């Protein structure tokens, strides 16, 4: 399959032209709403823990993923494990709010509390990336802030996902022609 | 319609689960289906 | 009176992956309005196909040079989502998140030579279970295909999906280093002043191609 | 026998704003008759825009005297439904309770000089990202309207809301100073033997405007 | 209604759930609506 | 507010036979495709009765040879799963993991000496509730058929079902050894120049043959 | 169907349960019942 090289348009070459015959694809696995949606372990603040997605490991699945996006839109949904009362403050309040029990309070249950979030926040849609500077990302970008007695463990889920303008993502460099990590083996 | 799998309707409402959206007044995909393909050759047999 | 019920052992605990919504919390938002956005993405295959990226070639650069010695083999690597060739890609890089894989690599090479540099390139492709291709004589007899540059400066090339199973893993174990899915080597039959110009290469998802089964790797 | 069911983990704690209802108690009670009562309000932003409350300027007083002297300027303020100036109005008392807000705060401005008293008076707005104006002359690069003391008394004035978001926080933040919403600015023309009178400000709701995401943060 | 939001009909009767409200033989809307607009004025162009 | 439910005592421990599903995990997976595999079954007693396997007689062999003397029994065993005659077939095999049995034994004798050999042998079966028969004069008064080598060279016969219960224990017990289910006698009512020519024997499942209630016995 | 065994429907999809079959482009039952029987004998009263 020759083609004109500059242009920019998109060339797919079937196996066909050497005869041989495409097959069928099945692509549900990496479907964004669908990969998005997973529980994703950040670590916490002891306390106060604003709910942004950006405080996702950027080497985890749902971290990686989500960074490809600069534009994403998501509803949130928290599972946490804590001591004491929880209390979820909207976006764009003051944090001396989480303090009063009639914000969003879920009171304690063994073993965590798993509540889902409203998107929240003033803007369209969110974004991984903002060059308003040349971290570093506009403080109004959040779901909210979330405080405990002592928040454990945390964990966030992407719920309807949507993603826009795709950005790099990026593999592990290998030093040998192959990456030759240890495959689970019976 | 993502990560979500039950046959029964949801309990609760559906603004009172996610948040819901508005209209006002999808492209990679149609980018990908409008690859060119084959030959610009003049093939032989 | 009340509608008996057996709680059940082994169910319900939280599983990080299960279908199951969680319960609301705050109610009646409305979001801001985003329909006809620019730029949407509902699949990362379809960002994959649509749009292919460089390969990495020694001395860490996209392009593989021309050669004016006996030599004739521009590169040559496992065909490995794994490989060191494909690390940069966006194709490797989402691979790393999935366990196995299926279906047709497309491969475009563009030249860009002067327009008085030619060249004649050869792309094989060795299964499997024999030392690969040293010389383009003995490749000949492999699923390989061959052009010349001209007026149309790329060349798109499908590697076939040719395996004993269905899918196939996308990465490599520490213990096998044999390679089991078999080469891919770029030659070089001829060359007409052309030395020392480049042609870079790029890989993208085929039609066919298909991703399966995530997993958190680590994968940085 | 019983139909088994999974009592599932991290559900079911109790959430103190969840919409669920609670088991009764005791039952068969019938209220007293209340219907065709007076004066029911079933929206906090109809009783906010049906009836406009007084602004604050210093010395703690609802009017601005005109002024004999080179100055033109009879108040300034950020738009901010936090403002000090708001902060005996309905309007602000009841943003303190909701994180965001859009739309048009309407602002009336009522003369209550003699009748033999007159002036102009002008109203710009400036959008933020440059310094509020000092004078009318500058001003007038704005979105600005102006009128004049008749035999009708009152003046009303939309603020329009402009922003690059959908909606705008009701509360500052002690980080920002620069004021992110723009400024309002009323201005004096001219008068006329006015010297000393008074232009009461009163401020509601517009058709448009609307509050939304409930908080409680403190708020005396 | 409310801040109430199940699909599912309430299980209890509605006499046990709330009090029952009993007819005998809304104003600030109206007078948001009836609200006066545009211009006492003779407008121009 | 909330639909009240008993949860109720003495339920839902997880039992390691109980036909509820389990909550999934992991979703949306596509097979590979199996249709039209070869060589499938989804009955053991399909497979059990399709394919005859070898008896086990002394010394350790699936024959039983003729023989030159006054004594004409060349074999005899208890009707028994558990027997150790049966103790290598594919039903004895299959039987030790269910308790009770029901139906058809068939039992497939082939002839294989010379052109020049020849045999009568017989089979009776005697039931339970008296001595086996040590002659075939004797045993001509069971349910004894009894055949001759010929161009056809294999003879099969059905042992029939015959019991006070409906079913039968696939086991012995170490208290009983009286045989509760009878014998299978062997004969050889005469031989012709046959002398040490095999009788291979094999047995399987008739049509009627069924086993019942699984059960792991330890049965190794 | 298996060593299943409730009436009601079940609560996840289907695709979430079990893994979904594909199918592109039974033989012993078959060799059991193709069992031949009776006599290659004249049979005699």
């Amino acid at each position: 399959t020759t083609s004109a090289g500059e242009s920019a348009d998109p060339v797919t070459a079937t196996v066909e032209n050497y005869g041989g015959e495409t097959q069928v694809q099945r692509r549900q696995h990496t479907d964004v709403s669908f990969i998005l949606d997973r529980f994703v372990k950040v670590t916490p603040k002891d306390q106060i823990n604003v709910l942004d997605l950006m405080q996702t490991p950027a080497h985890t699945l749902v971290g990686a993923l989500l960074r490809t996006a600069t534009y994403y839109f998501a509803d949130l949904e928290v599972a946490v494990k804590h001591e004491g009362n929880l209390t979820w403050v909207p976006n764009g309040a003051p944090e001396a709010a989480l303090d009063n029990t009639t914000n969003p309070t879920a009171y304690h249950k063994a073993p965590l509390t798993r509540l889902a979030l409203p998107y929240t926040a003033p803007h369209r849609v969110l974004a991984t990336v903002y060059n308003g500077e040349s971290r570093a990302l506009p403080t109004s970008f959040n779901y909210g802030a979330i405080k405990a007695t002592r928040v454990t463990e945390l964990l966030y889920r992407m719920k309807r996902a949507e993603t826009y303008c795709p950005r790099p993502l990026l593999a592990i460099h290998p030093d040998q022609a192959r990456h030759k990590q240890k495959i689970v083996a019976p | 319609s993502g990560n979500t799998g039950s046959i029964i309707n949801n309990y609760y409402m559906q603004q009172y689960q996610n948040s819901m959206d508005t209209q006002l007044g999808d492209w990679f995909s149609k980018l990908a289906s409008s690859a060119f393909s084959g030959l610009f050759g003049a093939l032989l047999a | 009176g009340i509608f008996p019920v057996a709680c059940s052992d082994g169910y319900g605990g939280l599983v990080t992956t299960d279908p199951k919504t969680a319960d609301p919390a705050y109610g009646k938002v409305f979001n801001p309005p985003r329909n006809m956005l620019p730029g949407r993405f509902t699949n990362f295959l379809d960002v994959a196909e649509a749009c292919p990226t460089f390969l990495h070639f020694e001395g860490d650069v996209p392009y593989v040079t021309t050669k004016t010695d006996s030599d004739r083999v521009l590169a040559q690597f496992d065909l490995s989502l794994a490989a060191k060739h494909m690390s940069n890609t966006f194709l490797a890089g989402l691979a790393q998140y999935y366990t196995q894989y299926s279906g047709t690599i497309n491969l475009h090479f563009m030249f860009t030579g002067p327009t008085d540099a030619k060249a004649r390139y050869m792309i094989a492709y060795a299964p499997p279970g024999m030392e690969p291709p040293k010389t383009p004589e003995a490749a000949a007899h492999c699923i390989h295909a061959e052009w010349d540059t001209g007026l149309n400066s790329k060349f798109t090339f499908s590697i076939p999906y040719l395996s004993a199973a269905d899918y196939t893993y996308t990465a490599s174990d520490v213990a096998e280093t044999t390679n089991v899915q078999g080469w891919v080597c770029l030659f070089q039959i001829t060359h007409g002043k052309a030395d020392g110009d480049a042609l870079v290469v790029l890989a993208s998802a085929g039609k066919d191609f298909e991703l399966r089964l995530p997993v958190d790797a680590r994968t940085q």
